[PDB]
């Protein structure tokens, strides 16, 4: 349950995040290739080298897919409904891996927010990814 | 891993009971029902789009089969997994791109399957020896991935 | 989400269970603790050895609560609040734990159910612990 | 746990520009605030109400210092870290009755704090290299678990 307070933390955060979300989102994919390997099975088809259009492209698709969740804080499972059925019954990414990279978001948020990652903030957000990863991995079975 | 004297026996006591065709079946069969994501792996085998379709595919019980045969091999080096499943935890990673979590989940259905076959014999501390040995199991496998 | 089809399981199951649901509980608790000696942390005031009153005890609680749960299958969120409160406030359980637990209700279902625990059944108890320990863990912060 | 020359350094160089009482006092005070189940254990440290009490409590940061030191100390032995916390691990669970899951938390956060702290120079590398160093310790820690 993402509070008041919560969805007031996250879109001051994300604001501030603004035309930086792609680069942010490819920083956030790489961490989590190289801190968690075994996400790598996902991803066999991709050049994962640093710095790849792939990852590049991948990374802007993931920021905008959250921007989005910000923007519609208090209808997520409408507003991300086509991508947890691509999740779910596509790609079928085991839902442990959400973890995995939320952890990855959360780190890539610090390094880039000095000012606003406050204790207050860092718990919003976590919360907010955890929110956006149940409602990605709700049509699994 | 280390097993207690005790642990040991009971691993080994139940296992010479196993029907290692029809377990092994079984168990891939229950992963594919209770968690469908597993089949992203196994586009190739036909219908599984219902229970019974999956419970009965021929392509199931036979990976099934080869599965727990591999697993049993397992069984007989429990002070080696890591260098008893290096060659196959190398092919899941390399070859397979098999996310090890699927290790970890088919573990649970083995214990499940364990427990249903055997009942009032699948005791709380036998449970214990097999999850020790499924996280064991699941480790080896994992171990070669980078 | 439980379908219809998955109501309809978890109550002819836990039908079965019936006058059975606490010496279940307690059969789960046990082996929850053998299993994952980390659940015992939270039971240290506990004599744990096997026989115990105070987990057969503690086992009929659990059960009871269940019951309870499938009573009120489709209002599982105010059945349980006292329970959430509980465990996210006062006992401030780990959520880890609860996916522990739920597989040792499953091993516990499935030693006593030959006939009932099949393919299916097995999915829908499942998908329902999982349904219970989300609605548990929802206050926590 | 075993690290490559080049991740043990990059550990090293980094520690050596972190005021160790700060960020102890951070990430204990940041696990408190982020995972409120993880308040269970300091009922007697005071008023732990908002996140500004938990961040200004002196028993938050006192025990913080704490626990980062031993963090510290146990850098020095990275080839023996199930040796160097084999004592603790004991107390944890025998006389603390700590989930260990606990020491995974600390851990992120500890991760988050070092990013907070060092921006840009906590590249993707380094936060690997640390990753691994922090699932070393928790699971140093767990070991003894019975
Ligand atoms: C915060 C949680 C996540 C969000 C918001 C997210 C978002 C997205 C988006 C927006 C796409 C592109 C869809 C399109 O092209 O139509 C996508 C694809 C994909 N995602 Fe995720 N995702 C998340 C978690 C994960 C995780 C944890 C994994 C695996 C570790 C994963 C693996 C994939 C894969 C394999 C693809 C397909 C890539 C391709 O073939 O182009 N996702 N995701
Ligand atoms: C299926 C999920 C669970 C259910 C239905 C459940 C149910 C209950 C109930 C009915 C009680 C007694 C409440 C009272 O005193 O009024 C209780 C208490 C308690 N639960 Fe759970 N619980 C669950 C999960 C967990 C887990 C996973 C753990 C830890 C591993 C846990 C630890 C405790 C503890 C420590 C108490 C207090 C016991 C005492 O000291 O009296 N619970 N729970």
């Amino acid at each position: 349950v993402l509070s008041p307070a919560d969805k007031t933390n996250v879109k001051a955060a994300w604001g501030k995040v603004g035309a930086h979300a792609g680069e942010y989102g490819a920083e956030a994919l790489e961490r989590m290739f190289l801190s968690f390997p075994t996400t790598k099975t996902y991803f066999p088809h991709f050049d994962l080298s640093h710095g790849s259009a792939q990852v590049k492209g991948h990374g802007k698709k993931v920021a905008d897919a959250l921007t989005n969740a910000v923007a519609h804080v208090d209808d997520m499972p409408n507003a991300l409904s086509a991508l947890s059925d691509l999740h779910a019954h596509k790609l079928r990414v085991d839902p442990v891996n959400f973890k995995l990279l939320s952890h990855c978001l959360l780190v890539t948020l610090a390094a880039h927010l000095p000012a606003e990652f406050t204790p207050a903030v860092h718990a919003s957000l976590d919360k907010f990814l955890a929110s956006v990863s149940t409602v990605l991995t709700s049509k699994y079975r | 891993v280390h097993l207690t004297p005790e642990e040991k026996s009971a691993v080994t006591a139940l296992w010479g009971k196993v029907n290692v065709d029809e377990v092994g079946g079984e168990a891939l069969g229950r992963l594919l029902v209770v968690y469908p994501w597993t089949q992203r792996f196994f586009e190739s085998f036909g219908d599984l789009s219902t229970p019974d379709a999956v419970m009965g595919n021929p392509k199931v019980k036979a990976h099934g089969k080869k599965v727990l045969g591999a697993f049993s091999d397992g069984l007989a080096h429990l002070d080696n997994l890591k260098g008893t499943f290096a060659t196959l935890s190398e092919l899941h990673c390399d070859k397979l791109h098999v996310d090890p979590e699927n290790f970890r989940l088919l573990g649970n259905v083995l214990v499940c399957v364990l427990a249903h076959h055997f009942g009032k014999e699948f005791t709380p501390p036998v449970q214990a020896a097999y999850q020790k040995v499924v996280a064991g199991v699941a480790n080896a496998l994992a171990h070669k991935y980078h």
